[PDB]
């Protein structure tokens, strides 16, 4: 009530922005298989560009 | 291998079979399946070398100890950070066009056993 | 994802080359 | 205690007792603990009764288990903690060794 | 009279490091967390990691840690203590080896 | 499902045997033992036999 | 103040607060086998804690969902003769202060150890959260920034070389 909030602004326009797929900046400790998914996203984000 | 009586030639012909599972396995293929270029042998060959490698360091610490349970701990310390640099490896790899940039992610992961790895097991047997 | 050393297209390095000689960027 | 000597622990005495507060309640180890008081009972204080009485062990837990030759003379660490489950011919010989050495008298 | 006895061992038997500690000692203190108390650690040998021989490591480990003896009772720790502190050895300052307690 | 991935590595068991008070099955030609297995899928797309 | 600030599930104002949906839902993104000992020691005490708590807050909102209830219907207490009446209302309310209670940040010790811990277990934590859970990271970067955490996960990291995964909320530099 009487601090520093949070804000909820974000992104809410770009397609598959919030598909983060796996980089130095995530570690590449996330569940296996997701290594497809992240072809996927790679695959997504070449079809806008 | 011809001069043998009924039950060793049924022994060996057991033997031989059961090791032609990829053999007979390799023609069904699937077709929905998300290929990616395989890490070449001599990559894979280079990859063991350096596990080997990691292995000889490890060996007389873990054979003068004799609690299973700080091998265990020392295997589990260690198996983290491959475990991390295994995934890497495996989605730089499956994310591969060309042999060309799998070669490059393999000795990626070889050349991070080979700087980092030993120095990692190094600091772990001190410790222990 | 990062994209491998030969398989990356400089782009940012052929804007940088085509900038003016006096630039802010440059400077950076 | 059905392979031991006594009807209840009570009977077994001071050695029962260290027995039962070597391991944990739920461990059945403790009554191959309880065999090693057997064992010991007008040996332990004899010096070569001590040798009969871990030779004792030995055979029982080759008995109990099947066993190499080799296998109980080759044992690293004779040392027991609580959660030692008779599971192996060597936590056998290690438990009764263990009853064996509570046994006074 | 036990004040009176403290009081004067203390003045008289008092005095700050008057130095740096080394790196040799701070390493040592930084591995003083390999000491076991109650119990002697098992040391066990890898050519691997510590290098030297099996022989010379060991006498090297049982002199620091089983012997017992501190870091500045070392000859080529009184050594670096002497070398890098002779600034405090000129002009009439002696260095004290051994920390108070 | 997903894939065989391209890499896994495997921690050997320890302690599965105690025949001759030895916790370490496997050991390499260089005679030092094994803690760690690579295990490679060299084909992405063939069947996994029964 | 309190003679208990030892406790593992206590905390003071400035801890990493987390609220209990945000704790389920970063426990729905992990791995047991990635943590180490002492990472997998510090989840188990948050679970025992944050169970008797989940188990608590009802009993919390309790009575402001009664005095809601009780306002809804008038100025009028029919005591065991207006509990049908109440007890809608009751079971319409609680459920809302309840729902405002599970999204409100709480601080404790565990959470700020798990989250700014700077060991592997840390870093663990806070990639999985950036990467599985964007938004959950997004509040929880704001809130870890403005608590003076200089961590390379958070996307407020001006000593960073690469751009941020997500929208940067204005804030104080």
């Amino acid at each position: 009530l009487f601090d520093f909030n949070p804000s909820s602004i974000k992104f809410e326009k770009y397609p598959f922005y919030y598909w983060i797929n796996s980089s130095q900046l995530t570690e590449f400790n996330q569940y296996r298989k997701f290594v497809i998914r992240d072809s996927i996203i790679y695959s997504l984000n070449n079809y806008i560009i | 291998v011809e001069e043998m009586d009924t039950i060793q030639k049924m022994n060996y012909e057991a033997t031989v079979n059961m090791g032609r599972q990829d053999l007979i396995t390799r023609e069904y293929t699937f077709y929905s399946d998300y290929e990616f270029i395989p890490i070449q042998e001599d990559r894979k060959q280079q990859m063991e070398d350096a596990l080997n490698n990691l292995h000889k360091i490890i060996h007389p610490t873990v054979t003068q100890l004799k609690k299973k349970a700080n091998v265990q701990e020392i295997q589990d310390r260690v198996f983290r950070k491959l475990q991390g640099w295994e995934g890497e490896l495996n989605t730089c790899v499956f994310s591969a066009k060309n042999v060309r940039d799998s070669n490059f992610c393999a000795d990626r992961f070889t050349n991070r056993i080979n700087t980092e790895g030993v120095e990692f097991v190094k600091q772990i047997l001190r410790e222990y | 994802e990062m994209i491998l050393p030969h398989n990356n297209r400089q782009l940012a390095r052929q804007y940088f080359d085509s900038l003016p000689e006096n630039d802010i960027n440059r400077k950076y | 205690m059905a392979q031991t000597a006594h009807q209840n622990r009570y009977q077994g005495g001071l050695c029962y007792a260290q027995c039962n507060e070597l391991f944990s309640f739920w461990n059945p180890s403790i009554q191959q603990c309880w065999k090693g008081c057997d064992f010991g009972v007008g040996r332990v204080n004899d010096p070569e009764g001590r040798i009969e009485a871990q030779q004792m062990c030995k055979r029982w837990a080759a008995e109990l288990y099947w066993t190499y030759k080799g296998e109980l003379d080759t044992i690293k660490d004779l040392r027991v903690h609580a959660d030692m489950y008779p599971t192996t011919p060597q936590n056998v010989y290690r438990a009764c060794l263990a009853g064996v050495r509570r046994q006074k008298f | 009279t036990y004040y009176s006895t403290n009081k004067e061992a203390l003045i008289q038997n008092f005095e700050p490091l008057n130095r740096k500690f080394t790196e040799e000692e701070v390493e040592q203190f930084l591995r003083n967390e390999g000491r076991s108390q109650e119990e002697k650690r098992n040391w066990i040998y890898n050519p691997h990691i510590h290098g030297s021989t099996e022989g010379e490591w060991k006498a090297d480990i049982h002199e620091k840690f089983d012997s017992g003896k501190a870091p500045w009772e070392r000859e080529h720790v009184k050594a670096k203590i002497l070398e890098t502190n002779k600034a405090k050895i000129d002009a009439g300052e002696e260095i004290q080896l051994k920390p108070f307690k | 499902p997903g894939e065989v991935l391209p890499l896994r590595i495997i921690k050997y068991p320890l302690g599965l045997e105690t025949i001759h008070n030895n916790i370490f099955e496997n050991t390499n030609n260089e005679g030092n033992v094994e803690l760690f297995r690579l295990r490679f899928n060299s084909n992405s797309s063939k069947m996994q036999h029964k | 103040m309190d003679n208990n600030y030892h406790f593992w599930g206590n905390g003071d104002r400035q801890d990493v607060s987390l609220s209990y949906e945000d704790y389920y839902s970063i426990l729905d993104c992990l791995l047991d086998e990635k943590l180490s000992p002492q990472g997998l020691m510090k989840f188990k005490n948050l679970h025992e804690v944050s169970m008797y708590g989940v188990s608590y807050v009802p009993l919390y909102c309790f009575p402001v969902a009664y005095g809601i209830s009780h306002m809804l219907t008038g100025k009028v207490r029919r005591g065991h003769s207006g509990y049908r009446n109440l007890f809608s209302l009751m079971s319409v309310v609680l459920p809302f202060t309840c729902w405002y209670a599970y999204t409100t940040p709480i601080p404790r010790r565990l959470y700020t150890e798990i989250i700014c811990s700077n060991n592997a277990d840390g870093a663990y934590v806070r990639n999985r959260i950036k990467q599985q859970k964007p938004g959950i990271w997004r509040k929880l970067s704001q809130q870890l920034y403005n608590k003076n955490f200089r961590f390379p996960e958070l996307n407020q990291d001006l000593t960073a070389t690469e751009f941020p995964l997500d929208y940067v909320a204005p804030h104080k530099f």
